[PDB]
Parts: C-alpha cells; structure tokens; sequence
C-alpha cells in the first residue's frame, strides 16, 4: 500500500484549504488502527497536530494550530459492532490560515499488519500582494 | 511531555540473543506499536514487528519472539545482529498522536 498525498498545497491566507490524504488501493484484511497528522518541524510538544480514532474520533492535542481551525473532511468513526470505522481518507482542513501554518504536514496510518505508512505535504499559505 | 524509552542488551551469559525492549510514557492507551531495526518505522529502517493490542502479534525477519511487556512497553528477542545496529520503536497513542524513540547495545 501507499500514501497518496500532494507534494504541495496552495491556500489563501486567512482562507480554507485541504490537505488531500489517502491510503491506497483497498486491501481486504488491512486494519488502520490510527491516522496522525504531524507537524515535523514544530516543537516536540506542538508536532502531533491530529489524531483520528476508530472508535472515540478525532483528537487535536497541540494548541497550534489546534481543535478551532483543523478538521477531518472525511474520517468517519465507527457506529458500533456493525458499521466499520472509515479512515483510509485522512483529508485535513485548515480553516482561518495565518502564516504559521505554512511547512511541512505528515500523515501517518497507523496500520495493522502492515505498520507505519507515511506521506508528506508542504503546505504554502499565499499572501496578498506577496 | 510523553516519552518513549529504547533498550536493547544481551541479558543470557550464552552471549547470542539480543533483546530489545521499549516502551511508551504517555496519558492514553497504545492503538499500535511498531518495532524497526536500521531506522525510523516507515522510514528508511526494516519493520521487524507490528502488535495491536486486540488484533495481535506481527512480526519479521530475525524476531524470534515478540511479545507485550507490562505498563504500555514491548520486548523483542533476535535470533543468533551487530552491536552498532540501531532499533526504532514507534508508539501510535490516542489522544496523543505518534511517537518514537531509537536505541542501541551500549558499549562494554
Ligand atoms: C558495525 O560493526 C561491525 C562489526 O564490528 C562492522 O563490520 C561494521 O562496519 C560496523 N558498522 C558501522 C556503520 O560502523
């Protein structure tokens, strides 16, 4: 399997922007246990930006950027024994962008029996006239 | 600031088994673990065990044993390794995110 993600990302300042992520193709027997998304290049206590559980959902333990601007466009968590967690589309969304939002983005599954897959995305946060 | 601890040693007087042992200090439960000799999981080193803490145990090429350890830790046995070889354990962690740490045999 892989990550599919853009080598770049284009947004607007103090606009919106999404941050493609996929782990492809399907693979009956493949459990993605965790998505975490990661800033790399922030302080140890500012990397892990977002994490997305099968069962308890979404969680965004850095401040920065934090809970009120990222979001999971389309990472579903399971509705109990019958209904399988989706997580293969881990596509994260920034809203309200400021400049220190720009850099590097990773987005890891977490998956059983493969293991860690990984994939990277600068994120380039456009000003005006700039 | 959670931590992730690494410890590899031969602990037989046969002198012909590493053992490689880590663990995750942290404030939520373990989702995955992934052990890799050479370098980071995913990333330049070869996995050498993934352990779910429902689904199992999975494990490669020389791991002759991999197994949980008490209080979110893991402990690995190789079959015969050099002593220079580095070992990566990542610990993927709700609510916290991922997290990994290196280590190596220390020296005589
Ligand atoms: C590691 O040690 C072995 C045996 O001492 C040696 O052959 C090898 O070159 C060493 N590797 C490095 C990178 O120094």
């Amino acid at each position: 399997v892989r990550v599919q993600v853009l080598p770049e990302v284009r947004g607007q300042l103090g606009g919106t922007v999404e941050l493609p992520c996929h782990l492809l193709p399907p693979v009956p027997g493949l459990y993605i246990s965790l998505v975490t998304w990661q800033r790399p290049d922030a302080p140890a206590n500012h990397q892990n930006v977002a994490a997305f559980h099968p069962k308890m959902g979404p969680s965004f333990p850095s401040p920065k950027p934090g809970s009120e601007r990222l979001s999971f466009v389309s990472a579903k968590q399971s509705t109990g024994q019958d209904t399988e967690a989706e997580l293969q589309d881990a596509t994260l969304a920034l809203h309200g962008l400021t400049v220190e939002d720009e850099g590097n983005y990773t987005c890891e599954f977490a998956t059983f029996p493969k293991g860690s897959v990984r994939g990277m995305t600068w994120l380039r946060v456009l000003v005006p006239r700039l | 600031t959670p931590e992730v601890w690494v410890q590899v040693r031969m602990e037989a007087t046969e002198l012909s088994s590493f053992t490689i042992r880590c663990g995750f200090l942290g404030s939520g439960s373990i989702s995955l673990v992934t052990v890799s000799w050479g370098g980071p999981n995913g990333a330049g080193g070869t996995t050498l065990a993934v352990l779910h803490p429902e689904r199992g145990i999975r494990q490669w090429a020389p791991a002759r044993q991999a197994r949980w350890e008490t209080q979110s830790s893991i402990s690995l046995i190789l079959e015969g390794p050099c002593a220079n070889t580095t070992f990566c354990c990542k610990f993927a962690s709700f609510p916290e995110g991922s997290w990994e740490a290196c280590g190596s045999l220390p020296p005589s």
